[PDB]
C-alpha cells in the first residue's frame, strides 16, 4: 500500500506520500518521491501498480506542459484533472489498463483558491477538502472528519497532517518509511525537507 | 450435482401493536416461473397464543414449524401444562436453528404473540439462529419493498411536524389492528405489483389475549 | 431422423419433422427437406440456423451458378456444401445429406457430416435418430429398387427412428426426384406408427 | 463497529448497531453489547448468529463457574472458555470478533479480544469490525491515560459515530457502557441520525459534509 | 487498377471562378422547368413530365421523389445524377439522424445533408 | 448424490366434484432413447389412493415397495384394517414427504416428483404433491415436469380456484386430462402415446383405466407448411 | 407471452405488457408489438434493447428499401434480413420474434430464434410463458378461423401466459393484420389486472420533510441586456 | 467486481400534475468506504433533466457526452432538445456500446415546452426504454425505491405535496442500503420553474 | 453386443465375444455369458470387473438359497442382480441381463440397466452395439418362435451390432435354455459376417 | 511474517521474537510476547497461523510441567525438543494439522551447554548456533554467517542481534514494532526490558 494523502486549507494544497519503494520481500529504497509537477501551480501524487505509475505520471506532465508553451499560458487546476480523467476513462476500457490512482493538488490564480482533486484508476474525480488512495484513507478519513476546518493555516494543515501519519505509523503493518510532504499555494510549489 | 435447497417464494410481514400482533403471509408457492399453488398456508397457529412463519425454502420452513409444534407439545408434558412464552419460544427457535448451523434451515422466520405483560411482540431470525425482539419486520422475496414503507407508515422514520422544519419529530403515536391491517394490505397490494412471486392471496393471522383469528383476502393472479 | 436413397428412376429423400429444444418440441411440424436446386435438394440434421444459413448460400451459389454455366451437377452442389461446412468446422454443426437427379448421372446421394468430409452412398442415413436403423436399413436396402418399394423402406425406417428416438416425430416428409418431376409426400402418425 | 478501552476510571464500551445482509440494511437496533454478569461484558462482530449462540452459552458456562466454585469467573477464565470453545471449531466456518471486558478485585479492570481464528489477546484498546479502522483513527489520536468518565465515554461514542459515518456496514446508534470497581453501568443507546448534527454542530467537526 | 485520381477535378482558374460548378449550372440552365410555391398551410413543388419517346412509360419516371413523410424533391438538369441524391438522401435521412433521435431529420437539416453530399463533389479527389 | 437414469415424465391430476383424477403416460426414457414402452407409473394403494411418480424408475419401484410393505404393516394386529384403521391418502403422503425430506437431508435423494391422489374417508378430496427436496404442496390441479408448464394452465381453465370444484363433473374433468395428455404428446420429446388413468370416486370407488392412447390428433395442416421461410416448392 | 395466429383472410399477433429484471417487474404496461413496416409487425422475447434495435434497424432498411423498389415491402424480405443480422451475431443478440404481416404475396407468419432459425407456422408462440400459451393454441386452432376466432384464440394464449407464467403479466396486445386492409393495432385490448384501491391515502403534510438549502435552477438561455 | 455497486447510489422520478420531479443521493464510496458526499447524479441539457446511477466514471463520462450531443443538437435544430427527442438519444448511445456497456442506470424527467405533458423514462444498461406514466427508479436501492413508489404514490399530485412524497420515497429507500444516502436532493420542475432543495438526512 | 430372447421351448442368451481398453482389445474371445444357476444365467455389460464381482456374488446368494429353499425362481434371481445394482448405483456400471429357464414359467428375461431398475420382457438387448439393431429387432422378433428361427434371429441381429459397433467383435456365442437342458452355440466371422 | 530469531553463545542462549499482531489491515497489539517458558531453563519461541501458535505452546508448556512435577526433575533441552518434534510429526498427518514453528532454546545443566534448536511445523528439527523461522532467515542467516563465533559472550551476542534487528527494520516491508529479547542460561531465563 503506497500511502498518498491530500489536504486543502484556507490558503494551500498540502500533498504527502510515502518514501517506501517495496518490491517482493524487500524494501529496494526508502526515499522515493511519488509525484511530478505538472505545472508551476499544479503538483500530482499518485500510487498504483510498479512501472504504470511513473510511465502515466511523466506522460500527463509531458501533455500539460506542452500545453504551457503552446499558449504561453497555465491551465487550471480544474482543467487539468479533468484532462487526467479523461485519459484514466480512455484507460480503463483499453487492452491494458493504466493501474494507477491520483491525486492533483493545485492553486488557482485566477480565483486565488486552493484545489484538491482525487481520481482513481477507473477515472473516478472528485474535489475534495482531504483525500486519500488505498488503504491510507480508512485511517484518514475518520480522523480529518473530526479535526479538519476550511479556514486552517498551512502550519495548522502540516500539524494535522503528522497526526494523520502517527496513526498510520502505528496502526498500519507495512513500513511506508515515512513521508515527502509538499505544499502548493500561490508562490508555487515547495518541499518541507523536515518531517 | 444434486442442490439440496430450493426456493419457493413468498413474502411474510409480522407487525406488533399496543395490545395485539399480526403476522400475515401471501398463499402463493412457486418454483423458477411456475406456480406451484395458489392457496398453500404459511403461517402457522403453534398454541399458546404464538404465530409463526418460515419462508424461504418451503420444505425447510414446513420441518422448523412442525418441529417448534412438537417443541411445545414437550413443554407442557415436561413443565406441567405451563404456558410457553414469546420470549422462550423464541430462545427455543435459536437452538432450533442454530443446531442446524453447518446445513441450515433455509428460511426468515418470523414468530408474534404477547408477552408476559399482554403487549404485543414479533421475533424475527436470521437462518442460523440470531433474533431480535422487533416492533415491526417483513421477510421473505419482497421484503426489500415492503420494510422502508414500515419504517416510514410505522415508525415515522424521515417525517416530521410542519412548520418546525425539520427541528420536531413526528410524535410516535400506536396504531390500532384496523389501521394496522390497512398497512398490511397495502404493503401486499404493492408488493404484488412489482415482485413476480407474491401474489394470489394474503392471510393475516391477528393474535390478542382473546386468541388467534384470521383473515383472508384475495390479490392479483398474475 | 433423415434419409436420402436412390432407386431405378431415381432419388428419395426423407425426414421426420421434429425441431427441439432441450425435450421442448419448438416445431412439430418441420420441413428438414429443402431445395438448392429444381432437382437437388438437401437434408438438415444438427443446428437449425447453421444448416439454413448453409442451404440459403448454396442456393445462392448454385443459382448463380445457373445464370453463368447452366444447369450444375449434384456432385456441384455437394462441393459447395462441403466447402462451407469444411472450413468453418470450427463453428458449424451441421450434418447434411445431398440428394439430386441429373439424366446422365440419374440419381445420386451424398453425405456431408460434422468433419465436413463427403461420402458419395447409394443411400445415406442422418441424424440422431439414424443410430437405432443402421441395422434395419443394412439389412433392408437393395439398388435398383421400384418407387414403391423405395417410399416403404423410408417410411418403415424412419419409423422405427421415431419410435426410439426422443429428438425425433411428427410427420414423415418426403421428396421424390426423377425425370418426371418432383413429387412432395407425407405421411401422419397413424400411418406408420402401426406399421 | 466496536471497541474498548483502558483507562483511569475503569474500561469504557462502545458499540454499533447495524446489521447487514449484502448492501441490505437488515436491523439498524441490534445489541452487540451481552451483559454476561454484573462485572462482565461481551462485544459481538462477526456472524451474527455464532456471536449471540456462543456468547448467551458462554454466560451459561460463568454462572456454573460461580454455583461450583462459590466465586465469580475472572475476565481470563471467561475469555479462554470461549476461545477453546471456537478453537475446537476451527475450520468449520465461525465468523466471531469478541472483546470480554471486566473488572476483578485481583486482575483489575482487564480486556481480552477473541476471535474464531482462536487468537486471544490481553490489551488496552482494541477496536474491531468492519469499521475498526475508522474508530481506531479518532481513539487513537484523543486518547490519552488520564481521560475523565465524561471525557472517555464522550471519545469511545465519538469514535463510533466516526465509523458509522465512513463505514457503509456500520451504523444506527450507539450503546455505550463504563466498567468500574462495582461493575458496568449502561449509558444509553443514541441514535446516530440525531447524534451526527449534535456533535458536528457543538464540535465543529464533519466540515466535509454539507449541513 | 485502382482509382489513382486523388486530386480535385475542380479548381480555381485566374479569375477566381470555379469552372465545373459554373458548367454544372450550365447544365441545370438546359434542364426542364421546376418550380416550388409556399402556402401559409402547405407548399407545392411541380414540374413537367418531359417524355422522352410516346412509347415509353411516363408513370415509372418519377422527377417529384418522398424523401421523407413530410418531405419531398424535385429537380432541374441531369435526371440520373437526381435519382441517386435522392437515394443518398433517403439514407442520410435515417443513418445520420432517424436511428439517432427517433425521428424524421427537419426540412433545413436534410437539406444540409444533401447539400453536403454535393459540395464534397465538388472538392473530393 | 447422484444422476438419474431411466426417467418417468409428466404426471398430471385435478379435483373434481365426487373426487380426484391422474394420470401417467407408459413410458420409461433412458435420455433421449425411448426404451421401455410398458411402464405402469401410476400405483394403487388400497381402493382409495394412487400414487403418481416421476423420475427415476429404480427410486419409483424402491418407494413401490415400500408402499406393497406399508399395506402389510398396517394390517399386522390389526382387525379394522380393511375398515375404520385402512390406510389413508394423507397417511400414505406424509410418509412419502417424510422419507423424501429425510434422503435429501442425508445428500442422497429420491429423484422423483409424486402426486398422492385419493379420497379420504369423510369423501374429502386428497390432492399433494411431493418432490426429491421433500417441497410439498397442494392445489386444485398438480401436474410434474413439463405438465406444469403445459397441463396445469389447461387444467386450471377448469378449475381455476377451490369454489369451481363443486361445479366440475368427472366427465368435463376427465376430458380436461385426456386433452392435457395430447398436448404433451405433440410438445414433450420424453412422453408416448399410450398411458394409464385412474379415477377415485367417493362414491363409484377407484376406476384403473389402462392402455389408453391419444386420439382425434391435428396433423394435416403439416402438409400445406413447406420450407423454412421463402421456399414455395 | 407472445403469439402469431394465422386465419382466413390475414394473420394476427398478440403479447403482454410485463417487463422484468430478474424478480423485479420494470414496468407493468410495456409494450411488446413493434411495427417494422404499416403491414408488418413483430413480436419481441428475450432481451429488451435487442429486439427493439433489431426491430429498427430492419424497419429502417425495409423503409430504404420499399422506395429504391417502388414497392410494398414483403415479410420474408424483413423475415430474411433478420436471421442473416442474428446469426452473424451468433445468438449474443438475445432476440427472439414472431414476425406477421400481410404483403402483395399474401399473408405470412415466422417465428425467429436469436441464432437465426427460422420457423414457419399457422399458430405459434414464443417467451418464458410459450408453453402456457401453446397448451391452448394445441387445444383450440383449426383449420379455416375466422378473424375474430383468431383474436379470441390469440389473447386466450396470452391469458394463458399472464395468469400461469411468472415472468407474463399485466395486460394484452393485439395486432390485427388483415388482407386488403389497414392494420388495426389495438393497445391494450385487455385489461384483466387493474389495481384495487389502496385502503389509504399517503399524502404527506406539507412541511413534513426536512431541508437544508433552496435554490432556483437557471434552465433559460443567457439573457439580453 | 459487480460494476453498479462499487460507487452506490439512487436515482428516483416522479410526475405530478403539470409537474416532474427527481431526486438522487449524495453518496460516493469505494464498497464500503465513503469518499464523497457531494457526488451529485443529476444534471440538465437545457429543460430536459438526466439522473444517472451506476458507475460513477460512466456517469461522469455520459453526462460529459450527453452535453456533447446536446450543444450541438441546438446549434443545429436552432432549439432545446425535448424529453421524448433525448430519450431516444440515451438509447441510440447506449445501444452502440451493446457488448462494452456503460455500467449505468440513467432516469430522464422533463416537460414538453410546446405540449406541456410531463414525463419520466428509465433505461437499462444498454438502451431499452421504460416510458412509465407514475414514476421510475434506478440504482443499489432499487428495490427499496420501488416498494415506497408503489405505495406511497398517487397520480396528479401538486408540486409541493410531490416533493414530499418523492423525497420521503428516497429517504427511507437509502436509509435501508448500504450503500446509499450520505445526503439527497430534490428537483421539482415546472413548465418555466426549478426549484432544487436539498434533504436533511441521517449520515451513515 | 449383448441380448437374451423368450421363445416357445425357453430362452436363448446371446453376446459377442468382445472386451476393450480405448481401441485396444484385450480379450477378442471373452466370454459374457455366464451362469448364476444350473438354468439361470446372465448376460453382462460394461465394467467387466463390477460385473464380475456381481455375478459372484449372486451366484453365491443362489447356492445358498438352494441348499435351504430349494431351486430359485428366474425373478428371485434377478431380484438379487438388482438389489446389488441399485443398492450400489454410485460405485458401479454394469448393465445385465438376467434369463432363465423354469417348467412352471417357462423362459424368463429380466434386464437391469444402469440404474438398478428391473424390467421383465419377451426379449431384451444391451450394451454399446444394441442401439444399432432397435430397429431390426423391434421389427422382427416375434414370439413363441423354433429354436431355429430364435438362433437365426440372434446371429442376424448380434451380426449387425458387430458390424456397426467397434466396441463389438469377434465370435458370437450362444446358450440355450430349455427341459432338455443347457446347450452351448458359437458362431465364426466367416459365417456371421456374410448374411 | 512473525519474526522470530535465536543465537546460541558461549554460556547462553538468546532469544529474539516480534512484538506485533497484525490481523489483516490493523496491527491489534505491539507489545505481545511470543514465548513461553516450558521449564526453568528451557524457552520456547513461536509462529505460524492465529490461534494454533499459542494453543501449541500451552499444550507443550503444560505437558513438560506435569513431567517436571511427576519425576522432580529437569528434562534436557534435547528431550524436550525431541518432544515438540514429535508432537508436530504426528500434527502433520491429522486432520486438521498445527501450523506453527518454533525454535527452542536451553541450557543444559548436565553438560554446562547452551542448546538451540529449530523446529517447523512438518516437525523437522535441527540444532544450531543461531537459527530463523519465516522470512527472517533470508537476511540474519548470510549476516550471522559473517559475524558469529562460538565462544562470544553475551554482549556480544545481543550487539550481533542488534545488527539483525537493524537490518530486518531496514528490509523488511512490514513493521513488526520491535522484539522482546530474553536470555537463557546457567541461573535461568530473564527478559532484557531495553532493546
Ligand atoms: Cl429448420
Ligand atoms: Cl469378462
Ligand atoms: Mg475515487
Ligand atoms: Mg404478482
Ligand atoms: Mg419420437
Ligand atoms: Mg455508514
Ligand atoms: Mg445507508
Ligand atoms: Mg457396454
Ligand atoms: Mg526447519
Amino acid at each position: 500500500m503506497d500511502i498518498i494523502l491530500g489536504i486543502r486549507v484556507q490558503d494551500s494544497v498540502i500533498l504527502a506520500s510515502s518514501k517506501a519503494v517495496t518490491r517482493g520481500i524487500s524494501v529496494l529504497k526508502d526515499s522515493d518521491d511519488k509525484t511530478r509537477q505538472l505545472s508551476p501551480h499544479t503538483l500530482m501524487s499518485f500510487a498504483g501498480e510498479a512501472g504504470d505509475t511513473v510511465q502515466f505520471a511523466e506522460y500527463i506532465q509531458a501533455n500539460i506542459q506542452l500545453y504551457s508553451i503552446r499558449e504561453d499560458y497555465e491551465l487550471s487546476p480544474q482543467a487539468v484533472s479533468s484532462f487526467v480523467r479523461q485519459e484514466l476513462a480512455k484507460s480503463i476500457r483499453s487492452r491494458r489498463p493504466y493501474q494507477v490512482n491520483v491525486l492533483i493538488g493545485g492553486y488557482d490564480k485566477k480565483k486565488n483558491k486552493p484545489e484538491l482533486y482525487q481520481i482513481d484508476y477507473l477515472g473516478t474525480k472528485v474535489e475534495l477538502p482531504y483525500g486519500a488512495h488505498g488503504y491510507s484513507g480508512f485511517y484518514t478519513f475518520s480522523l480529518l472528519d473530526h479535526h479538519y476546518r476550511p479556514d486552517m493555516t498551512t502550519e495548522e494543515g502540516l500539524d494535522l497532517l503528522k497526526l494523520c501519519v502517527q496513526e498510520l505509523e502505528k496502526r498500519m503493518p507495512m513500513d511506508f518509511k515515512g513521508v515527502i510532504v509538499k505544499i502548493v499555494d500561490k508562490d508555487g510549489i515547495r518541499q518541507v525537507d523536515d518531517f | 450435482q444434486f442442490n439440496p435447497y430450493g426456493d419457493n417464494g413468498g413474502t411474510i410481514l409480522g407487525i406488533a401493536g399496543e395490545d395485539f400482533a399480526v403476522l400475515a403471509g401471501d398463499t402463493r408457492n412457486i418454483t423458477d416461473y411456475s406456480i406451484n399453488s395458489r392457496y398453500e398456508p404459511k403461517v402457522f397457529d403453534c398454541g399458546d397464543n404464538i404465530v409463526m412463519s418460515a419462508n424461504g425454502f418451503a420444505a425447510d420452513g414446513d420441518a422448523l414449524v412442525k418441529r417448534f409444534k412438537n417443541s411445545v407439545k414437550w413443554y407442557h408434558f415436561d413443565h406441567n401444562d405451563k404456558k410457553l412464552s414469546i420470549n422462550s419460544a423464541a430462545r427455543n427457535i435459536q437452538h432450533l436453528l442454530y443446531g442446524k448451523r453447518f446445513f441450515p434451515y433455509y428460511v426468515h422466520t418470523i414468530i408474534a404473540g404477547l408477552d408476559e405483560d399482554g403487549k404485543g411482540a414479533v421475533y424475527s431470525f436470521d437462518p442460523v439462529g440470531s433474533y431480535e425482539r422487533e416492533q415491526c419486520r417483513a421477510g421473505g422475496a419482497a421484503a426489500s419493498l415492503i420494510m422502508p414503507f414500515l419504517d416510514n407508515q410505522v415508525n415515522f422514520k424521515n417525517q416530521y411536524e410542519p412548520g418546525t422544519n425539520g427541528k420536531v419529530k413526528k410524535p410516535l403515536k400506536y396504531l390500532s389492528v384496523e389501521e394496522v391491517i390497512k398497512l398490511v394490505r397495502d404493503s401486499f397490494t404493492s408488493a404484488t405489483e412489482r415482485h413476480i412471486q407474491v401474489g394470489d392471496g394474503l392471510e393475516i393471522l391477528i393474535v390478542t389475549k382473546d386468541g388467534v383469528r384470521k383473515e383472508f383476502y384475495e390479490l392479483k393472479r398474475d | 431422423s433423415i434419409m436420402a436413397v436412390t432407386f431405378k428412376d431415381g432419388v428419395i429423400l426423407g425426414a421426420d419433422s421434429r425441431t427441439t429444444t432441450g425435450a421442448y418440441i419448438a416445431n412439430r411440424v418441420t420441413d428438414k427437406l429443402t431445395r438448392v436446386h429444381d432437382k437437388i435438394w438437401c437434408c438438415r440434421s444438427g443446428s437449425a440456423a447453421d444448416t439454413q444459413a448453409i442451404a440459403d448460400i448454396v442456393q445462392y451459389h448454385l443459382e448463380l451458378y445457373t445464370s453463368q454455366y447452366g444447369t450444375p451437377s449434384t456432385e456441384t452442389a455437394a462441393s459447395v456444401f462441403k466447402e462451407l461446412c469444411y472450413e468453418n468446422k470450427d463453428n458449424l454443426t451441421a450434418g447434411i445429406i445431398v440428394a439430386g437427379y441429373d439424366d446422365k448421372n440419374k440419381g445420386e446421394v451424398y453425405t456431408i457430416p460434422l468433419g465436413g468430409s463427403v461420402h458419395k452412398l447409394p443411400y445415406a442415413i442422418a441424424g440422431s435418430g439414424s443410430t437405432f436403423i443402421y441395422g434395419y436399413c443394412d439389412k433392408n436396402f437393395r439398388e435398383n429398387m421400384s418407387k414403391e418399394e423405395t417410399v416403404d423402406f423410408i417410411k418403415h425406417s424412419l419409423s422405427q427412428a421415431i419410435k426410439w428416438d426422443g429428438s425425433s416425430g411428427g410427420v414423415i416428409r418426403m421428396v421424390v426426384l426423377t425425370a418426371a418431376g418432383v413429387e412432395r409426400l407425407i405421411f401422419y402418425p397413424d400411418e406408420y406408427e402401426q406399421l | 463497529t466496536m471497541l474498548a478501552f483502558r483507562f483511569q476510571g475503569g474500561i469504557i464500551v462502545a458499540v454499533d448497531s447495524r446489521a447487514t445482509a449484502g448492501n441490505w440494511v437488515a436491523s439498524q437496533t441490534v445489541k452487540k453489547v451481552i451483559e454476561i454478569n454484573p462485572f462482565l461484558l461481551g462485544t459481538m462482530a462477526g456472524g451474527a448468529a455464532d456471536c449471540q449462540f456462543w456468547e448467551t452459552w458462554l454466560g451459561s458456562q460463568c454462572r456454573l463457574h460461580e454455583l461450583r466454585e462459590k466465586e465469580r469467573i475472572s475476565v481470563a477464565a471467561a475469555s479462554k472458555i470461549l476461545s477453546n470453545l471456537v478453537y475446537q471449531y476451527k475450520g468449520a466456518g465461525l465468523s466471531m470478533g469478541t472483546m470480554i471486558c471486566g473488572y476483578t478485585r485481583k486482575e483489575g479492570p482487564t480486556i481480552y479480544y477473541v476471535d474464531s481464528d482462536g487468537t486471544r489477546l490481553k490489551g488496552d484498546i482494541f477496536c474491531v469490525g468492519s469499521g475498526q479502522t475508522f474508530a481506531y483513527g479518532v481513539l487513537d489520536s484523543n486518547y490519552k491515560w488520564d481521560l475523565s468518565v465524561e471525557d472517555a465515554l464522550y471519545l469511545g461514542k465519538r469514535s463510533i459515530l466516526a465509523a458509522a459515518h465512513r463505514d457503509a456496514y456500520s451504523g444506527g446508534s450507539v450503546n455505550l457502557y463504563h466498567v468500574t470497581e462495582d461493575g458496568w453501568i449502561y449509558h444509553g443507546n443514541h441514535d446516530v441520525g440525531e447524534l451526527f448534527w449534535k456533535v458536528k454542530e457543538e464540535e465543529g467537526s464533519f466540515n466535509n459534509v454539507i449541513g | 487498377m485502382t482509382d489513382r485520381y486523388s486530386f480535385s477535378l475542380t479548381t480555381f482558374s485566374p479569375s477566381g471562378k470555379l469552372g465545373q460548378i459554373d458548367y454544372a449550372l450550365t447544365a441545370v440552365k438546359q434542364g426542364v422547368t421546376s418550380l416550388g410555391i409556399k402556402a401559409t398551410n402547405g407548399v407545392v413543388i411541380a414540374t413537367e413530365k418531359k417524355s422522352s419517346s410516346p412509347l415509353a412509360m411516363s408513370e415509372t419516371l418519377s422527377k417529384v421523389s418522398l424523401l421523407t413523410p413530410d418531405i419531398g424533391a424535385v429537380y432541374s438538369g441531369m435526371g440520373p445524377d437526381y435519382r441517386v441524391l435522392v437515394d443518398k438522401s433517403r439514407k442520410v435521412a435515417h443513418t445520420s439522424y432517424k436511428r439517432i433521435y427517433g425521428e424524421y431529420p427537419p426540412t433545413k437539416l436534410l437539406v444540409s445533408e444533401v447539400a453536403k453530399i454535393m459540395q464534397e463533389a465538388t472538392q473530393s479527389g | 448424490t447422484q444422476q438419474p437414469i431411466v426417467t418417468g415424465t409428466s404426471v398430471i391430476s385435478m379435483k373434481y366434484d365426487n373426487g380426484v383424477i391422474i394420470a401417467a403416460d407408459n413410458l420409461g426414457s433412458y435420455g433421449s432413447l425411448l426404451r421401455f414402452n410398458g411402464v405402469e407409473r401410476l400405483i394403487p394403494v388400497g381402493d382409495n389412493t394412487v400414487v403418481g411418480i416421476s423420475g427415476d424408475i429404480s427410486d419409483m419401484q424402491h418407494i413401490e415397495r415400500l408402499l406393497k410393505d406399508l399395506v402389510t404393516e398396517n394390517a399386522y394386529d390389526n382387525p379394522l384394517a380393511d375398515a375404520e384403521e385402512a390406510l389413508e391418502p394423507s397417511y400414505i403422503f406424509e410418509y412419502l414427504a417424510t422419507v423424501m425430506y429425510q434422503r435429501r437431508s442425508k445428500m442422497n435423494p429420491l429423484w422423483n416428483a409424486i402426486i398422492v391422489a385419493g379420497v379420504q374417508s369423510n369423501g374429502d378430496q386428497f390432492l399433494r404433491y411431493v418432490n426429491l427436496l421433500g417441497v410439498t404442496y397442494s392445489s386444485p390441479t398438480l401436474a410434474t415436469g413439463f405438465g406444469a408448464h403445459m397441463a396445469n394452465p389447461l387444467l386450471r381453465k377448469v378449475v381455476d380456484r377451490e369454489s369451481d370444484i363443486p361445479k366440475t363433473t368427472v366427465q368435463v374433468a376427465e376430458e380436461a386430462i385426456v386433452n392435457a395428455m395430447r398436448v404433451l404428446y405433440y410438445r414433450d420429446a420424453r412422453s408416448s402415446r399410450n398411458f394409464s388413468l385412474a379415477i377415485i370416486d367417493k362414491n363409484t370407488g377407484l376406476t384403473f383405466k389402462k392402455n389408453l392412447q391419444v386420439e382425434n390428433m391435428k396433423w394435416d395442416f403439416a402438409k400445406d407448411i413447406k420450407g423454412y421461410g421463402t421456399q414455395k416448392i | 407471452t407472445i403469439v402469431g395466429v394465422k386465419f382466413n383472410n390475414g394473420v394476427v399477433i398478440a403479447a403482454d405488457t410485463r417487463s422484468t429484471q430478474g424478480p423485479i417487474v420494470a414496468d407493468k404496461n410495456c409494450a411488446k408489438l413493434h411495427r417494422i413496416s404499416p403491414k408488418i409487425w413483430c413480436a419481441g422475447a428475450g432481451t429488451a434493447a435487442d429486439t427493439e434495435a433489431v426491430t429498427q434497424l430492419i424497419g429502417s432498411n425495409i423503409e430504404l428499401h420499399s422506395l429504391y423498389t417502388s414497392r410494398e415491402p414483403r415479410v420474408v424480405s424483413a423475415l430474411q434480413m433478420l436471421k442473416q443480422h442474428l446469426f452473424k451475431y451468433q445468438g449474443h443478440i438475445g432476440a427472439y420474434l414472431i414476425v406477421a404481416g400481410v404483403d402483395p404475396t399474401g399473408s405470412h407468419l415466422f417465428s425467429i430464434h436469436a441464432h437465426g432459425s427460422t420457423d414457419v407456422g399457422y399458430y405459434l408462440s414464443l417467451g418464458s410463458g410459450s408453453l402456457a400459451a401453446m397448451a391452448v393454441l394445441e387445444s383450440h386452432w383449426k383449420q379455416d378461423l375466422t378473424k375474430e376466432e383468431a383474436i379470441k384464440l390469440a389473447s386466450d394464449a396470452i391469458q394463458a401466459g399472464i395468469w400461469n407464467d411468472l415472468g407474463s403479466g399485466s395486460n394484452v396486445d393485439v395486432c390485427v393484420m388483415e388482407i386488403g386492409k389497414d392494420a388495426e393495432y389495438l393497445r391494450n385490448y385487455l385489461t384483466p389486472n387493474v389495481r384495487e384501491e389502496k385502503q389509504k391515502s399517503y399524502k404527506f403534510p406539507r412541511g413534513t420533510t426536512a431541508v437544508l438549502k433552496e435554490s432556483i435552477v437557471n434552465i433559460c438561455d443567457i439573457q439580453e441586456e | 467486481s459487480d460494476p453498479s455497486s462499487i460507487n452506490g447510489g439512487i436515482v428516483v422520478a416522479m410526475t405530478g400534475k403539470d409537474c416532474v420531479a427527481i431526486a438522487c443521493d449524495l453518496r460516493l464510496g469505494s464498497q464500503s468506504l465513503g469518499v464523497s458526499n457531494k457526488f451529485e447524479k443529476i444534471f440538465h441539457y437545457g429543460h430536459v433533466f438526466l439522473g444517472i446511477t451506476g458507475l460513477a466514471t460512466d456517469v461522469t463520462t455520459l453526462n460529459e457526452m450527453f452535453r456533447y450531443k446536446t450543444n450541438l443538437y441546438k446549434l443545429k435544430e436552432e432549439r432545446a432538445i425535448e424529453p421524448e427527442t433525448f430519450t431516444q438519444l440515451v438509447s441510440s448511445s447506449l445501444y452502440e456500446r451493446r457488448f462494452g456497456p456503460y455500467f449505468v442506470g440513467p432516469v430522464v424527467a422533463g416537460i414538453n415546452s410546446k405540449s406541456g405533458k410531463p414525463f419520466i423514462a428509465g433505461f437499462d444498461l444498454i438502451g431499452c426504454i421504460d416510458e412509465a406514466k407514475d414514476f421510475i427508479v434506478s440504482g443499489t436501492a432499487s428495490d427499496q425505491l420501488f416498494g415506497m413508489c408503489e405505495s406511497l404514490y398517487e397520480p396528479n399530485l401538486e408540486p409541493e405535496d410531490l416533493f414530499e412524497t418523492i423525497s420521503q420515497a428516497l429517504l427511507n429507500a437509502a436509509d435501508r442500503d448500504a450503500l446509499s444516502g450520505w445526503g439527497a436532493v430534490v428537483y421539482i420542475i415546472k413548465k418555466d420553474e426549478v426549484v432544487k432543495r436539498y434533504l436533511k438526512m441521517r449520515q451513515d
